[PDB]
């Protein structure tokens, strides 16, 4: 399954809502997750099933099903929330993380 | 001892195989083991179809004392008319195997719902719960309760609105008791699926009126699904609130004030219990635990929904809480032994309502266990 | 409380074998699916293996198919992933993560994991 995301470093300003696309081919229902990975660390899951955020993740985070397309939206980068974000489709057959996307 | 737990899990297929062999041997080696009073009713109801004597039908051949009637909805007779085309033994063995496979499949669906697939553990669970009082009662009488449980959990598992709605509607058309499962979909905010399930139930009513019409009618007016016609209300097997209250009373209160207060208190307890749960399996198990308590007639063989509840307790999100393990083992020891089955011997006859303190108070056993579980869930959720 | 520990991540010659090990604590493997995710330097995350640890079903990628065989160990709570004829381009940071697999019956079963809730530290294969 070919998979791609928004261009990396598509939102660098601090103090504004940021948008990102999670382009996915075929149809994976709502089996999409978004992760936060600061360099030199391990990714931290942000939203599961692409609709509900994880426990402990700031409530500013919000991902929504845009049809076959998927997006991740937050408030801003106030608390130094800068990291490379990844999104995957979990069809249980072949999981693909797509292209890496930096904040 | 988790090591022994793994060892017994690995011994699943060759424990479920043993259970099935034992059950099949017992049914077809002992007289009245394969009596199947409720399968024979399902076969002899439609067998009289087209002759105006289907609900006036009685079946005292197997229980001369109590003539078994055909109290099922007419849609059930429509669905069972094909059974009329199969020889009785070819259907009895098929039905026993079907109930067994439905138990295994429903255990597997419960495991899937909890988020893990385990064929070996599913086989072990089927073998262990095969002999729980509700399951053995269903197998003995041939009553279709494991099949409808399988249909309902298949509906719950499938997120597709049409599949779940149609399954729930058809299963509720066959029997009106599992209709309470629809309430879970109301709790799950699945309004469209609930609407479609109701529509399918109404279309099953229409099919019953079309096929079994002119002989079975006014099924909701002038009949009200009267509990008395189905069977004795006070017999200890009737573990609903009505049965136990009648035992402790000596006279069927029915819609009395005291029964209404119990209905309200169990309503609040079950609502709090559901509010204390977050996973699909737990929600449906609580909904069906409440349904088994509110329905006017809930025999022991109706309480097969406890098996998914024990699966939830011993594997669900609450597979750690001290109370969760305590109440799971309590339900296992209660059902595997069976207090109502043991107590049924004491009473003079299934039609006797007067009881002394022991035979009446001990008749509230499953009611008390269910209410204790509901209260525990409510308090642990609120805390 | 809940922690993930990865004791593997050695250096191997081009072609050979290497056994990653992802210890787990604070939860039961059988109740979750353990996944291995790799991230080569200068490139993004790439899924490697998605063992379920309950049904034992092994899922791993096409370029991973001919070089990996992910094991499991429920008794010791470890992943124990294995390679063979590796190191052509496999230099990465093989994380291990757990996930909750939720199923749906759309007339036939279709597993899908809810997401990798907990991740271990980084390895240096």
């Amino acid at each position: 399954i070919q998979m791609t995301q928004s261009p990396s470093s598509l939102s660098a300003s601090v103090g504004d809502r940021v948008t990102i696309t999670c382009r996915a081919s075929q149809s994976v229902s709502s089996a999409v997750a978004w992760y936060q990975q600061k360099p030199g660390k391990a990714p931290k899951l942000l939203i599961y099933s692409a609709s509900s955020l994880y426990s402990g993740v700031p409530s500013r985070f919000s991902g929504s099903r845009s049809g076959t397309d998927f997006t991740l939206t937050i408030s801003s980068l106030q608390p130094e929330d800068f990291a490379t974000y990844y999104c995957q489709q979990s069809s249980s057959s072949l999981i693909t993380f797509g292209q890496g996307t930096k904040v | 001892g988790a090591s022994a737990w793994r060892r017994v899990r690995a011994w699943g297929p060759w424990l479920l195989g043993l259970s099935v062999a034992v059950r099949l041997a017992w049914a077809y080696l002992t007289p009245h083991g394969a009596d199947l009073v409720d399968l024979h009713v399902y076969v002899s109801g439609p067998a009289t179809l087209g002759h105006g004597n289907l609900y006036e039908f009685t079946y005292p051949d197997k229980t001369p004392d109590f003539p078994l009637p055909f109290t099922y909805p007419p849609f059930a007779a429509v669905v069972f008319w094909p059974l009329h085309l199969i020889p009785f033994t070819l259907l009895g063995l098929c039905w026993i195997l079907g109930t067994i496979a439905a138990l295994y499949a429903v255990v597997r669906l419960s495991q899937r719902l909890l988020g893990f697939d385990d064929a070996r553990a599913a086989a072990v669970w089927t073998a262990v719960t095969m002999w729980t009082e509700p399951v053995r009662s269903t197998l003995d009488y041939g009553q279709i309760n494991v099949l409808l449980m399988l249909l309902i959990l298949l509906a719950v598992a499938s997120s597709r609105w049409w599949i779940s709605g149609t399954l729930i509607g058809l299963a509720g058309g066959v029997k009106l008791t599992p209709l309470v499962s629809g309430l879970y979909f109301l709790g799950a905010r699945r309004w469209t699926t609930a609407i479609w399930a109701g529509v399918v139930f109404l279309l099953t009513v229409v099919v019953g009126i079309a096929v079994v019409g002119e002989q079975g009618r006014y099924y909701f007016t002038d009949l009200l699904g009267k509990p008395d016609r189905i069977g004795p209300i006070a017999t200890v097997f009737n573990q609903s609130w009505r049965g136990g209250i009648s035992r402790i009373l000596g006279h069927d209160a029915g819609s009395g004030v005291l029964v209404l207060f119990a209905y309200a208190v169990t309503a609040i307890l079950a609502f709090l219990a559901w509010r204390a749960v977050n996973d699909r399996l737990g929600q449906i198990c609580v909904v069906e635990m409440f349904g088994l308590l509110i329905s006017p007639i809930s025999w022991t063989h109706h309480w097969v929904w406890m098996v998914p509840f024990m699966v939830w307790l011993l594997h669900g999100p609450w597979r750690d809480k001290v109370g969760a393990k305590v109440f799971g083992c309590g339900w296992l020891v209660l059902l595997l032994i069976g207090v109502p089955w043991l107590l049924s011997f004491a009473q003079p006859d299934i039609w006797r309502i007067d009881r002394p303190w022991p035979l009446a108070w001990a008749g509230l056993v499953d009611i008390v266990a269910a209410i204790a579980t509901l209260t525990w869930m409510a308090v642990v959720g609120r805390r | 409380e809940v922690q993930l520990v990865e004791s593997g991540g050695g250096l191997v010659q081009p072609g050979g074998s290497l056994r990653l090990s992802c210890a787990a604590s604070g939860f039961n493997f059988y109740y979750y699916s353990i996944h291995w995710v790799r991230q080569a330097p200068g490139k993004g995350l790439e899924w490697v293996a998605s063992i379920s640890s309950s049904s034992g079903s092994t899922s791993y990628a096409d370029s991973v198919k001919g070089r990996f065989t992910i094991s499991a160990d429920t008794s010791k709570n470890t992943a124990y992933l294995q390679m063979n004829s590796l190191a052509r381009e496999d230099t990465a940071v093989y994380y291990c993560a757990r996930s909750q697999a939720v199923y749906y019956w759309d007339l036939w079963w279709s597993m899908y994991h809810t997401g990798f809730i907990y991740w271990g530290q980084g390895t240096l294969v």
